[PDB]
């Protein structure tokens, strides 16, 4: 049919500085001098929000942060002042053809370095008294996204993306022990080394 | 075969010396109680000032804020044994010289006088480090009578070699 | 106010048929045209059908005799069924609407998307879920798909931070996790309620 | 055997590792107009400003000027784009750090209201940075009624570490 | 095996390279008489100001201090030729720019007038240093009729590149 | 929600206490000033200043008290002596604490009021009477207490074509009268019930139509 | 004091025309160059939402077309874009002295002509168990404001146990509503059997009445 | 016939810096406790103003900055504060024979360190009526005083008909500046395409260069 | 107070170079002139002294002769016997003819003086060329060509190729300056008498 790709797959981009998407189409978007082409900025854990639609036009409610230009065969989509808000991924739709395709979608970071947080909690008394222990260990506000955490005695980790106001990433890791083993063992410990420090901050009890 | 001290690093991958990054420019903040002192008046006010590490330098960064009425002189006490983001330690804040004043900077403020504001100028210059407690002393300025001051922003710097 | 709301089962076994009924508030259903996309992963935003206003159809082409899709005016109710999932199906689905107006407003894009429902094709049954200070809130169990955890009623925005869930064998794991100032701890109780779509409980301990 | 990134660099002439000179003092001017910003006064003047570029501090050195009457707050605005020296780039005025404000500084000024000037202050914070557009508040002072500023000459710094 | 030039300095005892304690923070003192200087009046006053290299920059504190009466703009005149401390020689207060001003900075004073003290401020600008003397413009302020000024303490720096 | 809500008695008897208490849930009361003003068929009264401050009008001075409570982000306005005169609608009115010239003697946003009716006698409960003829509904309250009474149609969704009419007073008692048009194939396929909450009598009704 | 004061009282403008609103106070409230005064829209039933701030200046979220000038004597604001919103009275206060006045309200009312429209409706069923019959009848949409309700009980006019209420001047329609209602108790309301309201309007002489007999 | 030479031919030295000019003298030119010394300043292109004569003394309308100091058979003049007005070339006269001959000059160059700035500038038409195309290059405020400048045309290399002109130091600015001119004929002129100024400079080893 | 002089740029081989020195600051009967030669060293030559008497270089006595004029405040010098060696600006100097002990052999003031060359030559225009993104004269005999611009006036020496000078003037202005204000430049030839002050563009 009508296939479009937006270049590239995932960028990370500097505060203040100019970040162009774009989007490639199989065939000429644009008829009769208007361009069908829509950009949509989707919010974690939300329905994308549209932003432009046409070439140049921005729908109600958007900055003028967001800028979009492009002919059918090719679009760009641009930003200078780029806050902690767009965190988002973009999408490229076109309104030409009868069913309309959504693009792959670009991945944006907006880039800032920090130090890590470390907290460790013990397990629950009213999961003690269900028959499984279950330790977590949650460190919030890190970058980069790259951190690994190795448990000493059945360990998940998960990360969250990369925050909108503080744009650092934070993690949960979890793990499970039935209580007739979980008693066996009497150490328990947190390790997180990150990039900013070679030494790990690790609390542990 | 020689090793190097900070801010003095090796590039092992691309096998050259540099500084440090952090050297030029090393942000935070200490969110804790200003606190205010004269033997006639004391208060404290819920502040967050932000940090900056520049070479040998420490630059205080304070917001505009509103805070309770204060003498014609007094005292600025910021307590950094606790507060500072994370990275910081204490002894980050401790400066490198005894020097009295290390650096002196005026505040622009609005004394609030029933229902009038009226513009005046602060002096404040950086005196004391002790364990931790940065003694800020206001030696004065245009005053009157008033009931509370609103501070605009304003920053102060002092030289500071422990990290 | 406008408000789109879907209902629809939460799962469907291999094979059966996922039908969500969408409802818009303060829209006139004789004014807007409801389509229906899907995020699905690596497959990306699909668009498979709309429904103008006055009763018209037109569905993706690729979808042609899987999907089908009615509405009602006079109740402003949209449905949405299709016919087989499989497990390439398995994507969060949403219902989006456009107005009606003469005007050439390139036509093909959504200002308005509903808040989606989360849709897994597995065959397993449902699961049952179970100067600063930091407690963490977490679930374990809950087959499908997703927990909504609305913490002291949804009192505080700032400072809540939630992890994304992470699928053990025959369980889902979701791990979340707040910080704030030691003082302000004290003062209030905090209670974290996770409501589960299919399992009514909200629990705060 | 390895290589040295500015400011270090390597004296092959006497074999020797050193910190660059430039880099304690690196002079230049920008010629352009000062442009201050308020929603119901704005204008325009023609300035030139010195600039000098130690360790990772640049320094904005305002000679002595005159310009059209002023709000009681304001925003002045320099357009680093174009006006530097030869060898000074648009880049090498951006800030190392986002903190509001950077640094604050005083203005002595002469307010002329029918034929009196009357002496005052105005408080200058560096602000924002923009694509090269430079944001340095005038937060407030003392103030009164007047036609035109004369402005005493100030310094105003701000952390830079760029090249 | 290449050689280091200060800052830059080759621990033996531990084969590392550094930078120098010194260049991060250097004390001293000069002791002398402090020169102020107008057509229409000219005194000189007995003071002690302590300095620190720190960097690139020679920062002059000055402690609080009395004299006579001055006019309502005046130059300030530092010889440096003699009165340094131990390990200072003159040279080490040449600045490294010619710009005029250097930096500028508001000075606290209390004009005595009849049995009442007037509070004012004063701005200060490193303007010029000539073999060995440092010359401090008082461009102006607020200022009223009076027989004795009281200063409160202040500092003021400017780049310097010498040992 | 930046949203500021005080509560307290709708009528009070004549030398009795006035009291209402304004909740900040958006702001931090340490940055901003509670102003409180009355309007009368607006005077300014009193402010609060952040940090405890408290300044009121030239001519109150004595009969009106005001102080706050930052922890529990509240503003406490009190009133000793009460007169025929001083009867009105009285608001709770915000100002921010800038260092800016903004000419700080300004309100930045407003709270509800709380209604003041000057009065010894008892609230009595009010009586709430549904009437049925694109057709319109009409709605009519009589014989309500001294404070008003907001209708509130379908809990409050559906607001255009509703026209809601001011309290008359009849013989010590008020008479309050709403009316709603809907469509004709609205009204008798969705049911439309009228909901009416008085706050001095505590009585809250839920009418339908039917 | 400082007492300000508003001039005109009723301001009867049609939309897109500017109108005018001056306040004048006792002393100037301009001080140093700058205008400390504030004007506000106060809604039917909602608390004044702030329109200006010291001199001409827009709050945030205020419409362009609001605009207002003048020295520190008096102050003048016209508008000439005026939309249907914008119908409610408009207030003046200072910022200079230490208790701020408010000015002396004015109210704007926005022109439109239109005829009438009346609805009857019968009493509650619940109503009559209390023991006690009223009517109401709503005339809504009708301009000028003025419009006489006659409640008449077999054929026979009675004024008293009646209320009237008029609506404060609609925002988008611009057309006032009206509530007509009367009050009789069970034991004389059953002994009249003919109930009449009628309203006689400037738009035409002829009154427009809805009846109801049971 | 008594003919004196100076000591330094040259003198490069940095503002606020003691320079001192020595002259010394085949004969004694001091007789009964007076010394018959002149000194001049001669600007780029201008004749030389008289700075001292006799021992010590100042010329009318001389700054004091100005001062020399010595006996009859050497005299040396010493400069403490020198700014950047002073930077022509300076002789040394003696006025005892009744031939007096001038000491052979030194001129002072004032040290500073900036980056070239280029300037290319395609030729005129005025010029082309008269039948030779020529292109001028315009350096202006580049410090050190070298800098060469190379020009090719077409990838041929011909090292005839180039001219390159400098400017002595400039008095405020104290950074010289440099134009090469070049003059081809209209028949070989259009013969070649490519046009190119190139600046290596020891302020920075890349060259600033504008092309036409 | 100034002193002008006229004089031909450029004399043949074996010709007689002549310039003449006109006073404006002061009264020539109380002034003794002198005349001194710079040449790329310089050598003094010869002076009057007050009263119509005259004193030569030792060894350059016979070729050059120097006269004076009262009433009209003029001085004329003429070097017979011009060779290639001798080429070089001539300057007329003045010292006040006063009792005082200052060394009597000094010059207060040099009025103007003419640059002497030795090939001769037909005297050749230069058309002044203006480039615009400086104006430019080259190829022009005998030199020197008074070309006068509108800081940032920077004028470059002449440089002779094939008997013919080059002369370059610049000005710098912002690109964003560049179309605000015109200059123009005026070039005037002793021996032809002739300025052009057209621009292009």
């Amino acid at each position: 049919d009508i296939v479009l790709t937006q270049s590239p797959a995932s960028l990370a981009v500097s505060l203040g500085q100019r970040a162009t998407i774009s989007c490639r189409a199989s065939k000429s978007v644009s008829t009769s001098g208007y361009s069908y082409m829509q950009w949509y900025q989707q919010k974690p854990g939300q329905p994308p929000k549209l932003l432009i639609y046409l070439a140049s036009n921005l729908e109600s409610g958007v900055p003028v942060r967001f800028s979009g230009s492009g002919s059918g065969t090719d679009f760009t989509l641009n930003i200078h002042p780029v806050e902690e808000e767009d965190a988002a991924i973009y999408y490229c739709q076109h309104s030409r053809e009868l069913p309309p395709t959504f693009g792959a979608g670009t991945k944006l970071e907006l880039k800032a370095d920090a130090a890590p947080t470390v907290s460790i909690f013990p397990p629950s008394s009213e999961q003690l008294t269900s028959g499984g222990a279950s330790v977590v260990c949650f460190l919030n506000n890190f970058y980069p996204k790259d951190i690994n955490v190795k448990w000493k005695i059945g360990v998940l980790n998960s990360w969250t993306d990369q925050d909108s106001k503080d744009s650092t990433y934070s993690m949960s890791s979890t793990l499970t022990l039935t209580k007739d083993e979980y008693e066996r063992h009497n150490s328990y410990t947190c390790e997180a080394t990150h990039k900013t420090s070679t030494s790990p901050i690790v609390k542990s009890f | 075969l020689p090793t190097y001290r900070y801010p003095l690093e090796l590039d092992t991958a691309n096998n050259r010396v540099q500084v440090a990054d952090r050297f030029g420019m090393r942000t935070g903040t200490w969110t804790g109680q200003l606190q205010y002192q004269h033997p006639q008046l004391s208060w404290r006010a819920n502040v967050t000032l932000n940090l900056m590490k520049v070479d040998d330098w420490l630059v205080l960064s304070f917001s505009q804020m509103t805070t309770n009425s204060i003498m014609a002189d007094g005292k600025f006490v910021i307590n950094f044994v606790s507060g500072l983001s994370s990275g910081w330690q204490t002894g980050d804040t401790e400066p490198s010289s005894t020097i009295d004043p290390l650096s002196t900077t005026f505040a622009a403020v609005q004394f609030l006088n029933n229902g009038q504001r009226i513009d005046a100028f602060r002096i404040m210059g950086v005196s004391e480090w002790t364990d931790g407690e940065l003694e800020i002393k206001n030696y004065g300025g245009t005053y009157t009578g008033h009931t509370q001051v609103y501070w605009a922003p304003w920053t102060i710097m002092y030289p500071c070699n422990v990290r | 106010q406008v408000q789109l709301k879907q209902s629809g089962p939460g799962l469907v076994q291999p094979s059966q048929s996922l039908s969500i009924t969408c409802t818009v508030s303060g829209f006139s259903l004789t004014n807007y045209a409801i389509h229906w996309v899907r995020q699905s992963p690596g497959k990306g935003l699909e668009w498979l059908g709309v429904i103008w206003s006055g009763g018209s159809t037109d569905y993706n082409a690729a979808f042609i005799s899987r999907l089908s899709i009615s509405k009602d005016n006079f109740k402003s109710q949209v449905f949405f069924k299709m016919n087989s999932l499989q497990s390439n199906d398995t994507a969060i689905y949403y219902c989006a609407r456009k107005e009606e107006l003469y005007g050439y407003d390139g036509y093909l894009f959504f200002d308005v998307w509903g808040a989606g429902t989360t849709v897994t094709v597995s065959s397993a049954k449902t699961t049952a879920p179970s100067s600063s200070v930091t407690l963490g809130c977490l679930v374990k169990g809950y087959f499908p798909e997703p927990v909504t955890l609305t913490w002291n009623s949804g009192s505080l925005s700032s400072g809540v931070h939630t992890f994304p869930a992470l699928l053990q064998s025959g369980l889902y794991t979701l791990s979340s996790s707040v910080t704030v100032t030691s003082n302000t701890w004290p003062s209030q109780t905090i209670t974290c309620n996770v409501a589960h779509p299919a399992s009514s409980t909200k629990v705060d301990k």
